[PDB]
């Protein structure tokens, strides 16, 4: 009999969809062939990314003070982390502002 | 840097509010004088992530009614 | 409409304000025109590539997700609105 | 009432555990799960492009865990690459001791 | 005595923290509606546009425009001034590679 | 009826950000100097302060309480808490080397 | 006509509330008051004994600032602003 | 009982109580030179370093570690565990005054 | 030409049962698995930092051997006064 | 295999006539540091693009198809050596 099945991401121990990210790789047209350990990968690395960008939300959220994450918080914390401003450096985020970061010389006297 | 941090914070003179800010911002600085505090001015807001209003409620009170 | 008021409708005190927001203190004259005529050429740029992917697509109306998918073309990739 | 609809697809379920795992009493707003869900989709079909860009020069055709890894070290910048490169190897490891 | 009035540039970089400290918007929705509109007529006729369309329209507009005015500021603070000019505009507009 | 009262959390940060935006004191300043004169008469017996001195005083005080608290509070993060303790402000003084 | 006993309770509650919010402490327990007046007398004991004995060196009967400064660089608290 | 299963955690004790009555230098010489010579060849070359110099950097390095494990299992006796943490090695070294 | 030099087999240099000796004479009783990396990391720091002090010195001293006494300076200087070796 | 010989290969001649080839007529003192600094930079990112790809093609030599795939996927796209 089929005895038991134990999910992909209790399996791998992430949070993240396996299949669908196998379902998407396969569907996509990247390639013919999907390997087995490179959906985990890919999942195992979005899931990092995700919790890294979701650290530094809250950091510029409680530099904020506010009771929810608002794109205003995510921008905060996209310019506040240099990895995170050369990694998405054509990234515009909708609804929020920019961050008072000017030079020495348009000053009152 | 102190130029810097006033135009950071907007005011006619340089003040002791933006020697710190200026220090706290430049990293050779703060280690440099690590043990030096600026009288008449305050901290910056570096926090981390954990006390945030975002409880999401979840269950926690009883009677409502 | 059919109006050359549509140049003019980004009003000069909405180009301040935006100058502000971004970091400038004082606006020349001649900036609002030259702000007002890229603006023109960008929004014309974007209508026109939606206006293909509409067409290809086999529709009559301009969507969010097109834009989206325009902008991104173009080298400008939007949040929040759409996914 | 209708002849059904379509559903949609989306990571809301899983960034909501992942932020409950990072942090406790926590939560997000509709916005900021929209841009984090086009982020990982944009991040998603970035990483497939550049896997399946390496599988076509190398002269091959499976796409593996060696090139997800080429892939992560091409986009991410330094210590977030060798944290994911980490990260992946972990969870390689843990796939292979047990399934 | 002293200038009661207030001295020039001082509220205008107090409309700057106010427009910095805050998430609103700054260009109009109709007119933005009306203007794009106008444009997508000289293509297709009979075009429809969406809310969330034009939204997205203006705040990639807003952003661009605040992304050119912070890059003319930049040159204007350069070039020893404290305005922005066309000039500065056609060369911001030359090295970032939208122009020639 | 009712006549509007007050709880923490939001309120308190609000306060976090109302005194961290501010370059004001904290601490009164003829109570302080009461102390330090209380203090200083179990040494030697009719002795005066400066006032300068005094304000030195109270702003190394206040800076030293506000780095024990911070301090305090990473410990209280640390320990999956969102409070402070006095065992984490021992704690605190055991590491930092203050214990003796 | 000073109180010894009513110098310890100078420094208030909402005192040191509104100290640990400029620091970074959203909810203060009941204990961090005495905690916290304990150990402010006890660096005040010692900065003022550093301050009389300088002053005691110096053949003088007042405390200055360039004293207190002085006592909190040797402590190792550099100190700037008053003084010089 | 039997000399097939031991008790884990209880071997510990005796080799931590054997371990703290000794003075013997607990890292080898051999893989510490070179790691002494491998640091100081990327500042200066053709550098001979003292029979003395490197045992003096050893007993340094084993009472900094010592310190630096002490202040660890202090902090995670605190927050209610047993056993130490990465997580717990950071906040010692910050409290402490190092990372900054 | 017969060459052989120092690689990368440093930072492994300090064993995994050297670390697990030195956290059980400190107070140590149960060491986790990245702890290793984590003290071979600020081992590997703190000796950069002092042997840079003591090149300095002996930069400064117009001397090419690095000499226990440079090391005891360099180490009260840092703020961590040795005692027995020098004087 | 000096160190410090290769910033300074570089000549200060050479990087004249290339600013006089872009069209610069007068060059100043420290351009030709920041101009060494910035195409060490460059040539340190594009060399650890190409050995990226080289261990993941499993060689050991850098060939001009894998310089131009780099450059490519930086964003300058060259012509004329490869295809």
């Amino acid at each position: 009999a089929r005895a038991k099945a134990k999910t992909r991401s209790s399996r791998a121990g992430l949070q993240f969809p396996v299949g669908r990210v196998h379902r998407l790789l396969r569907k996509g047209n990247y390639s013919e062939r999907v390997g087995a350990g490179a959906p985990v990968y890919l999942a195992a690395v979005l899931e990092y990314l995700t919790a890294e960008i979701l650290e530094l939300a809250g950091n510029a959220a409680r530099d904020n003070k506010k009771t929810r994450i608002i794109p205003r918080h995510l921008q905060l914390a996209i310019r506040n982390d240099e990895e995170l401003n050369k990694l998405l450096g054509r990234v515009t985020i909708a609804q929020g502002g920019v961050l008072p970061n000017i030079q020495a010389v348009l000053l009152p006297k | 840097l102190a130029g810097n941090a006033a135009r950071d914070n907007k005011k006619t003179r340089i003040i002791p509010r933006h020697l710190q800010l200026a220090i706290r911002n430049d990293e050779e600085l703060n280690k440099l004088l690590g043990r030096v505090t600026i009288a008449q001015g305050g901290v910056l807001p570096n926090i981390q992530a954990v006390l945030l209003p975002k409880k999401t409620e979840s269950h926690h009170k009883a009677k409502g009614k | 409409k059919v109006l050359r008021d549509n140049i003019q409708g980004i009003t000069k005190p909405a180009i301040r304000r935006l100058a502000r927001r971004g970091g400038v203190k004082r606006i020349s004259g001649l900036i609002y025109e030259e702000t007002r005529g890229v603006l023109k050429v960008f929004l014309e740029n974007v209508i026109r590539d939606a206006v293909t992917y509409t067409e290809h697509a086999k529709r009559k109306t301009v969507t969010a997700m097109d834009v989206v998918y325009a902008l991104k073309r173009q080298g400008r990739t939007l949040y929040g609105f759409g996914g | 009432k209708k002849r059904k609809r379509s559903r949609k697809e989306s990571y809301s379920v899983y960034v909501y555990k992942v932020l409950k795992q990072v942090h406790p009493d926590t939560g997000i707003s509709s916005k900021a799960m929209g841009i984090m869900n086009s982020f990982v989709n944009d991040i998603f079909e970035r990483i497939a492009g550049e896997a399946s860009r390496l599988a076509h020069y190398n002269k091959r055709s499976t796409i593996t865990s060696r090139e997800i890894q080429t892939a992560v070290r091409l986009l991410l910048p330094g210590e977030l690459a060798k944290h994911a490169v980490s990260e992946g190897t972990k969870a390689v490891t843990k796939y292979t001791s047990a399934k | 005595k002293k200038p009661h009035r207030y001295r020039p540039g001082t509220v205008a970089l107090r409309e700057i923290r106010r427009y910095q400290k805050s998430t609103e918007l700054l260009i109009r929705k109709l007119p933005f509606q009306r203007l794009v509109r106008e444009i997508a007529q000289d293509f297709k006729t009979d075009l429809r546009f969406q809310s969330s369309a034009v939204m997205a329209l203006q705040e990639a507009c807003e952003a661009y425009l605040v992304g050119l005015f912070e890059d003319t500021n930049l040159c204007a603070i350069h070039a020893k001034r404290v305005t922005i000019m066309p000039k500065d505009i056609q060369l911001a507009r030359r090295i970032r590679g939208e122009r020639a």
